[PDB]
């Protein structure tokens, strides 16, 4: 029900993505450069199902409660699973 | 050095750093060969004049084995001799070139492997009832703009190449299959309004096309290539 | 300041091949342009997806913007590219400014908004394509 | 710059019940402008002592961090008195502005 | 290891101007830090404004300490400003673990 709160985060985590890359690209595709958009993809597909969430949010009342209890628990599993991808590779 | 000798065999030697130019064909990239050469000549004497030999054919050029590039790789270098015709003479002329290759390996996971990822995601929007209108439209969305994001930083990442590459195709048909992907779930959300026989048959249709179409893309795509 | 010299000129024309900026920068803003459509065709009720498609758009023409203008020498005038990025960058801040005014007006009246959209629906995408026709006819 | 103080003025208009919606833009202005500052600094020639320009984006930052301030004042005493808030959200609307001009016309008046 | 030799030697004494960093980095910290003890004259009921609040200054945080640390030349110790930035860092967590604990 908090309508202003979600976005403001959504749209601060993007441009805090867009800081760090823009100051991260300066100092082929070398291994840092890839970890670094995997971030932004993360941070903005975030706020893109929640967009989804509110546009979706009258026909299907149940969903969205479905959605979180997805989201909730899937997420961590992507991203440690991205690291786990990415370290092994490393090394 | 200057070594002389008792019948009158004079040997010259130098140490030369060479900033050469060789031209790089780059509409197979990253998946090319390159030739990059060194050709050598006399300037004031004519072919009347001076005659170029390479001394021990087999042992002309040593140490090229313990050459190694951080990048590419000394496949087969080869000798060759001929004779060039200017404007004022007919000169000779050495010339010394050998292959290079690059290893694939360092970019496959680098690069490929992320649209990849994204266009095997966007098959999983097919499994889902589609009843359930937000859990595709929501992948949808996300794999779009996801093949967006790489296709943009990953040509800005890439060396600056002012013209048509290899790798450029591949982001294109992929971003091609994501993209009709997503119009295939909007023109059934369409049509399932009017009918819902007509929108669970394409589903299914599209459910067992595309998986055929995307292998049989890539493996004319790398047969060609490789 | 000493004297008449005598001075031999050689002319090296060029031209400069265009199927790369083609593929590169055009067809992406032109692309993005038409992807910004899709705002305007959703419920007038769901803010956060719109602005997150808003938000979308805007970074891409930034980010366009910034790598377009770097590849290019810094001149006084305005190059031939700076006209084509601004007319992106004005339709997708007026489609920016619209959602904004939709935003309000839609509490006091639906009416008002279904107009708004209703028209803008055919007067934005008009408007382009009647801009490539101008623009890239005459160049050639 | 210029276009982020009068988004943070933006605000005020709004209505002191839907307090969320305030507190976010008064947020979001602070961490953008913030971010509009650290990627201008960069573009820029690298020189290392003081500028016009940061003087300038440092006054812009100074107001907006003004502004929010005074939104949570109101916030704090509203609950007491709401006459107070009342007033002071007709006067800032009017104050802001007129403090924001006169410090331009001095910067312009001074460094052109 | 061949002899004494005669060495003349000139020392050119030199001291940092902060003039700059005081507008670029500590001033910007400062009001971070003075922004992110504003919380407390929040309301308690309003949850999710407050978890907004404090979250966005440890974004801002991130920001300026990833663009002042750029410019720092590298070196094996660290330097004074990374104290104060660390500090600085810090007091915003304190604050967010105690709105958490409330
Ligand atoms: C890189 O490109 C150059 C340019 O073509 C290659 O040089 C070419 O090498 C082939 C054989 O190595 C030459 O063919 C020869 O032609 C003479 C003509 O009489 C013939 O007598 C020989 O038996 C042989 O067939 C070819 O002339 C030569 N091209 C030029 C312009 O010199 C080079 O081989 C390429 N690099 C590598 C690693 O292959
Ligand atoms: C990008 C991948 C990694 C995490 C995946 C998400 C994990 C959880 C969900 C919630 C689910 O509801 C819809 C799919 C979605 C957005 C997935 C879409 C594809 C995502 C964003
Ligand atoms: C990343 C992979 C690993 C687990 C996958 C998820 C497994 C379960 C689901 C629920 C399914 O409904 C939508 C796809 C999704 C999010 C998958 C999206 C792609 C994921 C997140
Ligand atoms: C896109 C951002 C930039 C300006 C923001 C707007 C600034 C002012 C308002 C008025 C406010 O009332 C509702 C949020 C809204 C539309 C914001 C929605 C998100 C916007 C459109
Ligand atoms: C903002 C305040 C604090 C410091 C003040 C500046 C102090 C020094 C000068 C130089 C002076 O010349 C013009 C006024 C100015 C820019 C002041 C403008 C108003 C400033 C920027
Ligand atoms: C300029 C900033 C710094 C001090 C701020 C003032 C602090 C106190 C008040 C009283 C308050 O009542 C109206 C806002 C105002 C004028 C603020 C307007 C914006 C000001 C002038
Ligand atoms: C919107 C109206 C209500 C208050 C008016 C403002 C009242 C005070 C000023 C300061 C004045 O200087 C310029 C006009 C302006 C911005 C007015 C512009 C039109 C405003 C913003
Ligand atoms: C805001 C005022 C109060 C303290 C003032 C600062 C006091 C000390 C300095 C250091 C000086 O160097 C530049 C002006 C500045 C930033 C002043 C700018 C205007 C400031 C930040
Ligand atoms: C924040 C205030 C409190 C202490 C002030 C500082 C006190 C001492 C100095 C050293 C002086 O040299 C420059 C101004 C400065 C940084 C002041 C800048 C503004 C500061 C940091
Ligand atoms: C990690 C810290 C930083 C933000 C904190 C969160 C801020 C907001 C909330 C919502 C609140 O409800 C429960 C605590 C929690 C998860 C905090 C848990 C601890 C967190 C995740």
């Amino acid at each position: 029900d908090a309508v202003p709160a979600r976005t403001s985060l959504g749209i601060t985590t993007v441009l805090t993505m867009t800081t760090l890359s823009t100051i991260a690209r300066k100092s082929y595709v070398t291994a840092m450069d890839l970890f670094v958009s995997v971030c932004f993809i993360f941070v903005f597909s975030a706020l893109v199902e929640y967009g989804t969430l509110h546009y979706f949010v009258s026909s299907q009342p149940a969903r969205a409660a479905k959605m979180d209890s997805y989201a909730r628990i899937f997420f961590p599993t992507a991203f440690c699973l991205f690291n786990l991808v990415y370290w092994v590779s490393y090394l | 050095m200057i070594r002389l000798h008792p019948d009158g065999t004079v040997l010259y030697g130098l140490r030369i750093t060479t900033t050469a130019a060789c031209m790089m064909d780059l509409r197979r990239y990253p998946l090319d060969e390159q030739n990059c050469t060194l050709e050598i000549e006399s300037y004031g004497y004519t072919t009347d004049d001076i005659e170029f030999y390479w001394r021990g054919d087999d042992n002309a050029v040593t140490g090229v084995t313990k050459i190694e590039l951080p990048q590419f790789s000394i496949v087969d270098y080869k000798l060759i001799t001929k004779k060039v015709v200017f404007s004022t003479g007919s000169y000779p002329r050495l010339s010394l070139s050998f292959k290079l290759k690059r290893n694939i390996g360092y970019f496959i996971l680098q690069t490929y492997m992320p649209s990849i990822l994204i266009t095997i995601l966007s098959w999983v929007s097919f499994w889902i009832n589609y009843d359930a209108s937000a859990a595709r439209v929501a992948l949808g969305i996300t794999t779009v703009l996801t093949m967006t994001t790489i296709n943009t930083h990953l040509r800005e990442t890439l060396p600056k190449i002012p013209y048509v590459k290899a790798i450029d195709m591949y982001l294109m048909g992929c971003f091609v299959f994501v993209f009709m992907a997503l119009l295939e779930y909007a023109l059934v959300n369409y049509i399932f309004f009017s009918q819902p026989a007509r929108a669970a048959a394409i589903d299914r249709w599209s459910r067992i096309f595309f998986p055929v179409v995307f292998s049989f893309f890539n493996i004319v795509y790398w047969l060609y290539y490789v | 300041s000493t004297g008449e010299y005598v001075v031999m000129t050689t002319h090296f024309h060029l031209k400069r091949k265009i199927g790369y900026f083609v593929i590169q920068t055009y067809l992406p803003c032109i692309m993005t342009v038409i992807l910004s459509q899709v705002s305007f065709w959703l419920n007038r009720e769901s803010v956060p997806a719109r602005t997150v498609f808003g938000v979308t758009t805007v970074l891409t023409m930034t980010t366009l913007s910034i790598s377009a203008r770097n590849s290019l020498p810094k001149v006084a005038y305005a190059t031939a590219m700076d006209w084509f990025i601004a007319v992106c960058y004005a339709f997708v801040f007026s489609a920016l400014i619209e959602f904004a005014t939709v935003n309000y007006f839609t509490k006091s009246q639906p009416a008002r908004a279904a107009k708004i959209d209703r028209l803008s629906r055919i007067a934005f995408p008009l408007l382009f394509g009647i801009f490539n026709l101008v623009y890239w006819a005459t160049y050639l």
